[PDB]
């Protein structure tokens, strides 16, 4: 499964290691949401990173379901 | 002297403005060298695990419009100046546990014919310190300071760390905890509004430990 991370700068999709089957993207606000909007990771996982009260996180198993908020999947 | 300082300082602000970036062409990007000086800590409290500290934040930066001729002006090559008077990359720290922002004072710059700039100034910091719960007893926590410009992005002004750890050659040690780690880390970070260009950020931590 090929995932989006936001390991590298730009942005890039990389073939996810051995165990790991999902892509995630998690979200939440820090001191500057209000002008430049949630944090975003974006990674490989084994499994569903855990969510905290100020996390959003959604997994998926498809290639690069896992995008930038402001781009496509796929 | 006194007499050529306070001409050269007309001089490079009869035109200048602290609005734009100093370099000569917009696609420069500023490099500012950032240095965390811890000074002292101050206060803890342990029921928020929330650590006050004294520090100076030490930036360093070029800039492009103020340079000038040591010959000109008797031999002067350096002079200091208000912080408010030039263009400052607005380096904060945002994960100040009481505020949004720590107290800071602006104090004045080292300018060099060069136009090298050189400000530190100080700062109390209020960061939320974690618990390292590895081992017994757990008298030791993480404390960490995340520091990055308010407005430009990566694409405009690029944060270097000035080293690896932070400068404690002017940190006042305490009679009861001691720092037994300090490291600084930086980081490109996303945001949702901008797809291409991340934020940079320096994040200082130090782990600090009750002493027996
Ligand atoms: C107390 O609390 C503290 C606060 O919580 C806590 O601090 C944390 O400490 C940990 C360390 O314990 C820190 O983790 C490190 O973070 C580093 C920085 O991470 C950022 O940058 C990387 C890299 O980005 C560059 O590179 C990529 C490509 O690789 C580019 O695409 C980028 O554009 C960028 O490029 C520039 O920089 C490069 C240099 O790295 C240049 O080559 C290049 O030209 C450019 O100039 C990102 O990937 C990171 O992204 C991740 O994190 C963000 C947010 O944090 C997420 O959004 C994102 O999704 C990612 O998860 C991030 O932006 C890391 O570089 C560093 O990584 C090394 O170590 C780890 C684990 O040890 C390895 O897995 C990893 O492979 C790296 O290994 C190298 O280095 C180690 C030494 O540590 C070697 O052992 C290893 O062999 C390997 O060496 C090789 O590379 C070295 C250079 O990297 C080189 O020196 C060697 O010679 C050799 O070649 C690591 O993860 C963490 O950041 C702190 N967190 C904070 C918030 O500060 C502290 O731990 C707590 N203390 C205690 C005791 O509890």
């Amino acid at each position: 499964i090929v995932c989006h991370t936001t390991a590298t700068s730009p942005i890039s999709a990389v073939t996810c290691p051995p165990g790991e089957n999902l892509c995630y993207r998690k979200m939440w606000c820090d001191v500057f949401c209000s002008s430049r909007g949630k944090v975003v990771e974006l990674g490989c996982a084994a499994t569903c990173p855990s969510k905290k009260p100020y996390e959003e996180v959604t997994c998926c198993s498809t290639d690069k379901c896992n995008p930038h908020p402001k781009q496509r999947p796929g | 002297k006194s007499e050529h300082e306070t001409r050269l300082e007309a001089k490079l602000f009869e035109d200048y403005s602290s609005v734009v970036r100093p370099v000569e062409d917009h696609r420069e990007i500023v490099q500012v060298t950032v240095g965390l000086q811890l000074i002292q800590l101050i206060n803890v409290d342990e029921v928020n695990q929330i650590v006050t500290t004294n520090v100076r934040l030490k930036q360093q930066w070029v800039d492009y419009n103020l340079k000038w001729n040591p010959d000109d002006y008797g031999g002067v090559k350096k002079i200091h100046i208000p912080s408010e008077k030039i263009w400052r990359p607005d380096v904060v720290l945002y994960n100040n546990a009481d505020g949004d922002f720590a107290i800071v004072k602006f104090t004045k710059v080292l300018l060099d014919y060069t136009g090298h700039i050189t400000w530190t100034p100080p700062a109390i910091f209020k960061s939320y310190c974690e618990i390292i719960v590895t081992h017994f007893p757990f008298d030791e926590q993480n404390c960490s300071m995340k520091l990055g410009t308010r407005t430009y992005d990566g694409s405009a002004v690029a944060i270097n760390p000035e080293s690896d750890q932070p400068d404690l050659s002017n940190f006042m040690e305490s009679g009861e905890w001691v720092i037994k780690e300090a490291r600084g880390w930086k980081h490109w970070v996303f945001y949702s509004c901008c797809p291409t260009t991340p934020y940079l950020d320096i994040t200082y931590h130090f782990v600090m430990q009750r002493l027996p």
